[PDB]
C-alpha cells in the first residue's frame, strides 16, 4: 500500500548541516587554543612541582668502592628538586658475609618536601610486556587454590612443574622478580631525620583481595627457580610466603606497558620528608645480567599527572599551537584572499 | 509423472541450496574468509594474543546478522511470489463437473482449466474448446515476445465441439507432446481422443505469459506448469550478482593484506633479530627452544592473529544493513509510489542499490515499460489538411462542420470515403455490451484506433455479418449498410492491406491502407493532386512519434469484379500457396488508386517517459532498446520517446546469412576512417538491429567489433529480438569492455534480460508482471527510474563510498596501535587492549556511525541532483570510491593509531601517571587509555565526515562515545568477577578515578582532529571542486555516413507501423461473426456463421 508521508520515512528528517563559515570555526580554534593554553601551562607547572631523585645503582657491584664514600657519576644520578643539591650522591659497597655486596647509597635532599614522598625501583630494558611474560600465572593459584598437576595454568609452562613437584607461584612473573630489598628507613647520617617508610599499601587495593594464602601443605609445592637463594632448602610450614601480606611481590605480578618502568616498593603519606642528606641502603640481590638495563631507584613525590612528565602538559600546547598557528592562517588567509 | 509444480519461485534460495549459496556469497568475500583462517589457526595452542574465542564470536555474530537480511529478503520475496501463485484459476473437477476458483499451484499437467477474458493465463495450455466461432481465440503476447498485436490461437474441429461444462466427462485420452525446450512460436504434439488421433502445432498453443483477450472463455489442456514452461524455463534462479563496489572492496582487502604481510615480515623479522641478538638479555623469558624456523612459524602465526583486525569484521554486515536500509528508504518513497495501481516501488535483492549510481547503460523494454499498450486516434490528414501551438480536434470539429457544407464543398465525398474508410476498411470486431458503450475487439490495436476514431466522428461501428452486410451508424444519419466483397490481408512483404466493398447503390469500391512506399507506387490521384499535401503530412506525423498509414480508394465496375472476382476465387481455392498468389491478384487489382488522405496515430507512452529518457542521456546513460516487436514500431516509439532526435542518421543493419561484414565493415570504415568533433557527432547517429541480424552479430568474430566502435551510437534499438539474445546482448555488454548496465522490462520475455543484469528493474502493476517479481528492484513505472536512479544511487554511492572508506579508516586507527608496540613489546606479539573489548570495537561502539554516515547524511540535496543530471556522471567514473582514496583513509588511520600510540606512550611513562597514593597504571588501564582515545578520533573523524546532522547521527556520533563511557565500569566492573575479563581488576580505578586519563581524552584526539578538522575545513572553504565545475560546466561525415548502404535520414521518414502478423487473423475471422444474434445456452457461445 502506500508509504506513510512522515518525515522519517521519507527522508525529510531535521538534520542541522553546519556550514563551515570562518565565523564559527575560527572562533573555535581560538577558544580551543584559549582554553587548552591555560591548562597545558597547568600541566606543566604541576609536573616540574614533583621533586625526583633517580639514582643507578645497577653498575654499584662492578665500580665497587667499598671502603669510602666517593661520589656517583653523573651518568646515573638524575634529581630534579625546588633547590639545588649542594652535595652530590655518594655510593659505596660494604659486604659482610651476610649482607652480600649491599650498595649503600647517600643522597642529599636539599628541601623539606612536604607532599607523600613515594619510592619506586625504576627497571629498563625489561621487557615486562613481553608476550609470554603477562601472561604465565594461575590465576586460581594466586587465589590461594591448591592447584594440583595437570590443573596448573599451561602458561606457566617452563615454571609450571619441577621434581615431581609443582611450583606454587608458577610462570615467569612469580619467577624472576625483582629481589632487590630495599631498607624499610631512609637512614638519616649526621643526626637529620632517621625517616621511615612503609611497604604497606603499596599494591592495588584489588591486587590484596585476589593475591591470597595458599592453602598447600609445604610439602606439595617447591619454590621457583629463580628464588631458590631465599629458599635453599625449599618450602617449609614456617617459611613459606604470604602471597596475601608480602605485597611486593603483588606489585611485581601487576606486569607494566613497557620496557623501562617503575615498580612501588615504599611510601610514606603521613609526615614530610626534610632537608637532610639520607642513607638508603639496597641489598644487591637482583643482577644486571639478567635482563640487559639498568636498575634505578627512584624517591618521588608525584602530583596531578602523577610525575615529572612534561608530555601531556606540552601536548596541549601542541594542540594549542596548532589551534593558534592556523587560526592566523586562515585568517591572513581569509582577509587576503578576497583582498 | 513426475512433472513441476506451478509456483514461480523466484527465492534466493529454497531449502537445502541456502547454506552453500549463502557461504558461498559469504566466502567470495575477502574479509570472511580471512577470519575464518585466522579463526580457524587462531585455536593452535600458546599463539593467540587475544582469546581462543573472539574472532569465533564476532565472525559468528557477523554470520548470524547476514544472515538474518539474507532470510527476511528471501522471506520478503517469497511471499511475492506466493502472491503471484495464490492467483485465481478454474480447473475441472473430476468429482463434480463445475470450474471452481482454486490457485494456481493447484495445476497440474493435464488439467482443462477455463481462464476469463483480459486476466492472465497461468500455464501453456492447448486450446480445445472456445466461445467463438469454430472455436478460436485471441491472445495479446506482449510478454511472451513483444508485439502489441493479438494472435489467432485456432482450436481444433475435433475437439471444439466441446463447449459446455458438462459434456467434458466422457473427453478421455493422452496428449504426446513436445520437450519442455523454450521455441516459444514452436510446438509439437499429437493429441489422442476417444478414437482418433489430433495434429498439433503453434497454432493451439497459448502459452503461459501472455493474457487471453477479446474472448469470453477458453477450455486448456495444461502441458507445461510453473518452470517446465516455455517462457519461465532457463529464466529464474535469483543469482549472486557481486556489485561493482563490493569488487573494489574485494581489491582493497588484497591491498591490506599486503600490507598486512609486510606487518608481519617486519614485525616477525624484527622478533628474529632481537630474540637471536638479545638472547643473553633476554633469560627471564627461558627461550631453550632453539627451534628458530619453528618459533618463527608461530610467532608468525601471533602476528597474523593479533594484527588480523585491520580488514574490518563489520564491513560487510555494516553494508548489508546500509544497502538494506537504503532499499528500505527508497522502496518507501512517495516520490517513487505509484498511486493508480498501488506499487509501493519495492527494491527486492537489496544489496544492488549503489550499482544505481554507477549506471552508463540501460537497456529497456518497448512494449509496456515505454508505453501503455494503448492506440489512440491522434490526427487525420485528410484531403490534405491537418491544421494550421498543437490543435487537432479543431480539425475534427472543422471536419464534422465541413461535411456538413454538403453544396458547396468539394472535399464533402472525399472526407466521407475517409470516414467510411475510418470504420469500415478494417477486420476489428464489435461487442454490444450491456451498458451505452460499444467494445471493439481488434487484432489490431492500429485497426482498433482506426475505428474507434471513426467512432467518435460519426460513423459508429456497429454490426458485422459474415458474408453479408456491415453496419454503420451516423451522428447526422441514422445507419448506413455496406457489404465486405473481398479483403486483402496485411503482409510485411505487402505493407499495406485492401477490402473491396459494395456501397448500398450498388458501386463497388476498393478501400486501401498502407506505407506511401507501396501505396503511393500504385496509385495516380490525378496528377498528384493531394499527393504531396499528404507527403508533407506524413513527414509532421513520423516527426512526432506518430504511426502514419496512407488511406486510399478506387472504382470496379460490375464486370471489372465479375472477372476478378472469378479469378480471386480460383487464386483462393489454391493449397500451393495461398499467400503469395493472393498477393499477386491483391496487386494485380490495386492499381491507379486516388490517394483520399492519411491518418496518425499514436502508441501513447507511459508517462513521463521522454522526460525520464532525456534527463538520463544528460546522465550519461546510454538508454538501448531491447524489444521483441518490429523495426518501425521502434522507430516510431524512439522517436516519440526522444530517442530518436530530429536529423539522426539511423545506422541500419538488416543482415542475412553471412552478410554481415558487409554492413559492419562499411560502417566501421567509413564511421572511424572520418573524424568530426565526435562530441556532437554522437548525438546525431543511432544503431537498429534486427534479431537475425543480432544472432549472427554477437558471436566472438564480430561481438567486440560490434560494441567497441557500435557504441559510438546515441541510441541502439535492437528490433524483434527474442528473451534469449536480450540477455546474450547483456552478458555480452558486461562482459567485454564491462561497464555497469541496467536491466527494465515489463513482462518475462525480459526476465532472462533483467537477470543477467547488474541491476535489473521490473515494471509492477499491469498484466506484465512476472519481470517485477523476478527484478533487483520492482517499479511502479518507468519513470520513477529518474528519481530512483538520479537521486536514490548517487545518494547510495557516494554514501557508502565513505562509510566504506570510514570503516577501513576506524579499523585501521583502533588495530594499528598494536603495530606499533611490537617496537615496544618485543616484537613479541602483545595486544594492547582486552580481548572482549576489541571484539567490542568492532561490533558494538563504532559500527552505528558508518551506519549513519552511509544512510542518516547526504552530501547533496535531492533538488540539486535531479535538477542537475550532469551530478551523476561523478559517480560513473569511479570518482567517490577508489583505492588510492582507500590509501588516503588507511594512511590516515596509520597516523592516528602512531599519534595515539606515540601520544600515550609519553603520557604513560613508566606507568607512573596516577596521583591515587603512588599507584602506578598497568598494562590494561594503559590499554583501554589508547582505546577509548582511539574511539574518540574515530567517532570525532566520523563527526568530520558527516555533511549533516539529523537526531540519528547524534545517536551514533556521541552515543557511541557515552555508550563506552557507561559501558567501560559496568563491563569492568561485573564480567572480572565472572572470570571473563580478568585483565579489568581495578582497571576503572585506575583509569576513571584518573585525571590523566579523562585530561588524555580530551585533548589527544583534538590532535588527530585538527589536522582532519583543519583539512575539512579547508576542501569547502578553498577546494570546491566536487560539484561546481560540474555545475560550471561537420557535414562531410554526415554526408559520408548517408552514402552507407542502409542508412536512412530522418527528414525522409513518413512514419509507417502497422501491428497485424499474418497469423493474426485477417480474411478468416470476417467469415465467421455474427453482432445481432446473442449468446447460446453455455457461455458465450456464438455459432459458426458459415
Ligand atoms: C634474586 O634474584 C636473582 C635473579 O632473579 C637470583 O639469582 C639466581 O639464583 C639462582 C639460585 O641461586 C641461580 O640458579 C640463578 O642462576 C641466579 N640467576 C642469576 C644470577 O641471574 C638470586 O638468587 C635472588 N636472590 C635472593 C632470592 O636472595
Ligand atoms: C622507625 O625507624 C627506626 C630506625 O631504623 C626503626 O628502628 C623503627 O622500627 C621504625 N619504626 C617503624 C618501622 O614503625
Ligand atoms: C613517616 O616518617 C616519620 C618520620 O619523619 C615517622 O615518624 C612516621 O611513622 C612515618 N610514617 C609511616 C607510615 O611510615
Amino acid at each position: 500500500k502506500k508509504p506513510p508521508n512522515t518525515a522519517f520515512r521519507q527522508q525529510r528528517l531535521k538534520a542541522w548541516q553546519p556550514i563551515l563559515s570562518p565565523q564559527s570555526v575560527l572562533p573555535l580554534l581560538i577558544f580551543v587554543a584559549c582554553i587548552f593554553t591555560p591548562i597545558g601551562i597547568g600541566l606543566i607547572v604541576s609536573a616540574t612541582k614533583v621533586q625526583d631523585l633517580t639514582i643507578d645503582y645497577s653498575h654499584c657491584d662492578t665500580k665497587a668502592s667499598t671502603t669510602a664514600f666517593e661520589d656517583i657519576p653523573k651518568k646515573y644520578i638524575k634529581y630534579h628538586f625546588k633547590s639545588k643539591v649542594e652535595n652530590k650522591p655518594q655510593w659505596r659497597l660494604t659486604e659482610n658475609e651476610n649482607g652480600e655486596q649491599s650498595c649503600e647509597l647517600q643522597f642529599e635532599i636539599p628541601n623539606d618536601i612536604k607532599k607523600s614522598i613515594f619510592i619506586y625501583y625504576k627497571i629498563t630494558n625489561f621487557y615486562q610486556n613481553h608476550r609470554r611474560y603477562v601472561q604465565s600465572f594461575d590465576t586460581k593459584q594466586i587465589l590461594g587454590e591448591p592447584i594440583k598437576k595437570d590443573d596448573l595454568d599451561t602458561s606457566c609452562s617452563p615454571i609450571r612443574s619441577r621434581e615431581d613437584k609443582i611450583i606454587y607461584p608458577c610462570g615467569l612473573i612469580a619467577n624472576s622478580m625483582f629481589n632487590d630489598t630495599f631498607s624499610q628507613v631512609l637512614s638519616g647520617i649526621d643526626d637529620t631525620e632517621d625517616y621511615n617508610l612503609t611497604n604497606k599499601h603499596i599494591s592495588w587495593s584489588i591486587d590484596r583481595h585476589r593475591f591470597k594464602t595458599t592453602k598447600y601443605n609445604a610439602s606439595d609445592i617447591v619454590p621457583p627457580p629463580n628464588w631458590m637463594k631465599k629458599y635453599p632448602d625449599g618450602y617449609t610450614d614456617e617459611n613459606l610466603p604470604d602471597i596475601h601480606t608480602w605485597e611486593e611481590f603483588q606489585v611485581w605480578m601487576r606486569t607494566a606497558a613497557f620496557p623501562k618502568f617503575y615498580k612501588l616498593t615504599l611510601k610514606n603519606e603521613s609526615a614530610s620528608l626534610p632537608k637532610g642528606k639520607y642513607q638508603m641502603n639496597i641489598e644487591l640481590n637482583y643482577p644486571i645480567s639478567l635482563f640487559g638495563g639498568t636498575k634505578s631507584f627512584v624517591l618521588t613525590t608525584n602530583g596531578a599527572i602523577g610525575g615529572r612528565n612534561m608530555s601531556l602538559g606540552v601536548l596541549y600546547l601542541i594542540v594549542a599551537g596548532l589551534c593558534a598557528l592556523f587560526g592566523i592562517i586562515f585568517l591572513v588567509k581569509l582577509i587576503f584572499q578576497p583582498r | 509423472f513426475g512433472y513441476s509444480d506451478n509456483h514461480i519461485s523466484t527465492t534466493k534460495y529454497n531449502f537445502a541450496t541456502f547454506l552453500p549459496k549463502f557461504l558461498f556469497q559469504e566466502f567470495s568475500k575477502y574479509a570472511n574468509l580471512f577470519f575464518l583462517c585466522t579463526s580457524a589457526i587462531q585455536q593452535v595452542p600458546h599463539v593467540s594474543p587475544t582469546n581462543r574465542y573472539t574472532t569465533i564470536g564476532t565472525l559468528l555474530v557477523v554470520l548470524i546478522v547476514s544472515a538474518m537480511k539474507e532470510c527476511i529478503e528471501d522471506i520478503k520475496r517469497a511471499n511475492s511470489d506466493k502472491e503471484l501463485n495464490n492467483s485465481t484459476a478454474e480447473i475441472f473437477s473430476e468429482a463434480h463437473d463445475d470450474f471452481v476458483e482454486k490457485r494456481w499451484i493447484d495445476i497440474r499437467v493435464g488439467d482443462i482449466i477455463r481462464v476469463k477474458s483480459e486476466e492472465p493465463i497461468p500455464a501453456d495450455t492447448i486450446i480445445l474448446s472456445s466461445s467463438e466461432p469454430e472455436g478460436l481465440c485471441y491472445i495479446e503476447t506482449a510478454n511472451l515476445d513483444g508485439e502489441t498485436n493479438l494472435k489467432i490461437k485456432q482450436s481444433r474441429v475435433e475437439t471444439a465441439k466441446f463447449i459446455d461444462v458438462k459434456t467434458l466427462k466422457n473427453m478421455n485420452g493422452k496428449v504426446v507432446s513436445e520437450q519442455p525446450n523454450s521455441s516459444l512460436y514452436t510446438y509439437e504434439g499429437t493429441m489422442t481422443l476417444n478414437d482418433r488421433q489430433i495434429p498439433l502445432s503453434p497454432d493451439q498453443m497459448i502459452l503461459r505469459g501472455a493474457t487471453l483477450r477479446n474472448t469470453a472463455w477458453i477450455f486448456g489442456l495444461v502441458i507445461f506448469t510453473g518452470h517446465e514452461t516455455k517462457l519461465l524455463r532457463n529464466a529464474t534462479a535469483t543469482p549472486i550478482k557481486r556489485t561493482a563496489v563490493e569488487k573494489i572492496i574485494n581489491r582493497q582487502i588484497i591491498a591490506l593484506f599486503t600490507v598486512l604481510i609486510v606487518l608481519i615480515l617486519i614485525s616477525s623479522i624484527g622478533n628474529v633479530i632481537m630474540s637471536t641478538a638479545d638472547a643473553k638479555h633476554l633469560s627471564y623469558l627461558y627461550l631453550e627452544g632453539t627451534n628458530k624456523a619453528g618459533l618463527f612459524f608461530k610467532d608468525f602465526l601471533t602476528f597474523w592473529i593479533l594484527f588480523s583486525n585491520l580488514v574490518p569484521i563489520s564491513l560487510f554486515v555494516t553494508v548489508e544493513l546500509i544497502k538494506y536500509y537504503q532499499a528500505f528508504m527508497i522502496g518507501s518513497d512517495l516520490d517513487l509510489y505509484y498511486e493508480k495501481t498501488d506499487t509501493p516501488t519495492v527494491v527486492r535483492t537489496s544489496s544492488l542499490v549503489e550499482e544505481l549510481g554507477q549506471i552508463e547503460y540501460i537497456f529497456s523494454d518497448k512494449t509496456g515499460t515505454l508505453t501503455r499498450n494503448i492506440m489512440e486516434f491522434k490526427s487525420c490528414s485528410i484531403a490534405g489538411h491537418c491544421y494550421d501551438g498543437i490543435e487537432v480536434g479543431y480539425r475534427k470539429f472543422d471536419d464534422l462542420k465541413k461535411k456538413l457544407n454538403d453544396p458547396s464543398d468539394e472535399d464533402s465525398p472525399i472526407i466521407n470515403d475517409f470516414l467510411t474508410l475510418l470504420a469500415t476498411c478494417h477486420t476489428v470486431i464489435p461487442e454490444f455490451q450491456s451498458d451505452g458503450s460499444i467494445k471493439y475487439q481488434a487484432a489490431s490495436p492500429d485497426e482498433g484506433a482506426l475505428v474507434q476514431g471513426g467512432a467518435d466522428l460519426g460513423y459508429k461501428f456497429i454490426i458485422r455479418k459474415p458474408n453479408s452486410v456491415t453496419v454503420l451508424l451516423e451522428e447526422t444519419g441514422e445507419e448506413k449498410e455496406y457489404q465486405l466483397l473481398n479483403i486483402c490481408e496485411f503482409n510485411s512483404t505487402r505493407k499495406r492491406m485492401s477490402a473491396i466493398f459494395r456501397f448500398p447503390d450498388g458501386s463497388i469500391k476498393l478501400f486501401c491502407k498502407g506505407a506511401d512506399t507501396v501505396i503511393l507506387e500504385r496509385l495516380d490521384d490525378e496528377a498528384n493532386q493531394y499527393v504531396e499535401a499528404t507527403m508533407r503530412h506524413l513527414e509532421d506525423y513520423a516527426s512526432e512519434g506518430l504511426r502514419t498509414l496512407c488511406l486510399a480508394m478506387r472504382d470496379i465496375s460490375e464486370g471489372e469484379y465479375e472477372e476478378w472476382n472469378s479469378i480471386y476465387n480460383e487464386a483462393a481455392t489454391t493449397l500451393d500457396n495461398r499467400a503469395e498468389k493472393l498477393d499477386e491478384a491483391a496487386n494485380l487489382i490495386e492499381k491507379n488508386l486516388i490517394l483520399i488522405g492519411a491518418t496518425a496515430i499514436e502508441d501513447k507512452l507511459q508517462d513521463g517517459v521522454p522526460e525520464t529518457i532525456h534527463t538520463l542521456q544528460e546522465a550519461g546513460i546510454k538508454i538501448w532498446v531491447l524489444t521483441g516487436d518490429r523495426q518501425e514500431t521502434a522507430i516510431n516509439i524512439g522517436m516519440s520517446c526522444r530517442l530518436l532526435s530530429e536529423d539522426m542518421n539511423l545506422l541500419i543493419i538488416n543482415e542475412e546469412t553471412r552478410d554481415d561484414t558487409e554492413r559492419n565493415l562499411l560502417e566501421k570504415i567509413n564511421a572511424l576512417n572520418e573524424h568530426q568533433l565526435s562530441t556532437h557527432d554522437m548525438n546525431t547517429l543511432a544503431l537498429v538491429i534486427d534479431g537475425k541480424s543480432l544472432g549472427f552479430a554477437l558471436e566472438p568474430e564480430l561481438e567486440d567489433y560490434l560494441l567497441t566502435v557500435a557504441k559510438l551510437c546515441k541510441a541502439v534499438i535492437c528490433c524483434r529480438v527474442s528473451p534469449l539474445q536480450k540477455a546474450l546482448v547483456v552478458k555480452m555488454v558486461k562482459r567485454k569492455s564491462s561497464s555497469l548496465l541496467l536491466a527494465i522490462g515489463d513482462g518475462a520475455n525480459d526476465v532472462s534480460m533483467i537477470q543477467a543484469a547488474h541491476v535489473g528493474v521490473g515494471i509492477s502493476g499491469m498484466e506484465g508482471m512476472q519481470a517485477a517479481r523476478s527484478a533487483d528492484i520492482a517499479v511502479g513505472q518507468f519513470k520513477f527510474l529518474k528519481k530512483l536512479l538520479l537521486v536514490h544511487g548517487s545518494w547510495s554511492y557516494q554514501r557508502i563510498s565513505v562509510a566504506i572508506l570510514y570503516s577501513f579508516y576506524k579499523n585501521t586507527a583502533l588495530y594499528m596501535t598494536q603495530f606499533w608496540y611490537v617496537f615496544a613489546n618485543a616484537f613479541s606479539g602483545q595486544s594492547i587492549m582486552e580481548s572482549w573489548t576489541m571484539s567490542f570495537y568492532n561490533l558494538f561502539f563504532t559500527v552505528w556511525p558508518p551506519f549513519v554516515i552511509g544512510v542518516f547524511d547526504q552530501f547533496v540535496s535531492s533538488r540539486l541532483l535531479e535538477r542537475y543530471p550532469q551530478l551523476y556522471k561523478l559517480g560513473q567514473k569511479g570518482q567517490f570510491f577508489s583505492v588510492y582514496i582507500f590509501w588516503g583513509w588507511i594512511i590516515n588511520g596509520f597516523f592516528h593509531s602512531a599519534i595515539v600510540f606515540i601520544g600515550t606512550i609519553l603520557i604513560y611513562r613508566y606507568g607512573f601517571a596516577l596521583n591515587m597514593h603512588g599507584e602506578l597504571a598497568d598494562h590494561w588501564s594503559w590499554g583501554v587509555t589508547v582505546y577509548t582515545t582511539s574511539v574518540i578520533i574515530v567517532l570525532g573523524k566520523a563527526a568530520l565526515v558527516t555533511n549533516q546532522w539529523t537526531k540519528f547521527t547524534l545517536i551514533a556520533i556521541p552515543g557511541s562515545l557515552l555508550f563506552w563511557l557507561i559501558f567501560f565500569p559496568i563491563y569492568a566492573s561485573i564480567f572480572p568477577h565472572a572470570n571473563i575479563s580478568r585483565e579489568y581488576y581495578g582497571v576503572v580505578k585506575h583509569t576513571y578515578g584518573s585525571g590523566v586519563f579523562w585530561l588524555t581524552l580530551i585533548v589527544l584526539p583534538i590532535f588527530a582532529l585538527v589536522r582532519d578538522f583543519l583539512w575539512k575545513y579547508y576542501k569547502r572553504m578553498y577546494e570546491p571542486e566536487t560539484y561546481h565545475v560540474i555545475q560550471e560546466m561537420v557535414q562531410q561525415f554526415q554526408n559520408a555516413i548517408r552514402k552507407v548502404r542502409q542508412v536512412q535520414r530522418m527528414k525522409k521518414q513518413r512514419g509507417f507501423a502497422f501491428s497485424q502478423a499474418e497469423e493474426g487473423g485477417q480474411e478468416k475471422i470476417v467469415r465467421m461473426y455474427d453482432t445481432t444474434q446473442k449468446r447460446g445456452k453455455y457461455g458465450e457461445l456464438q455459432d459458426a456463421s458459415a
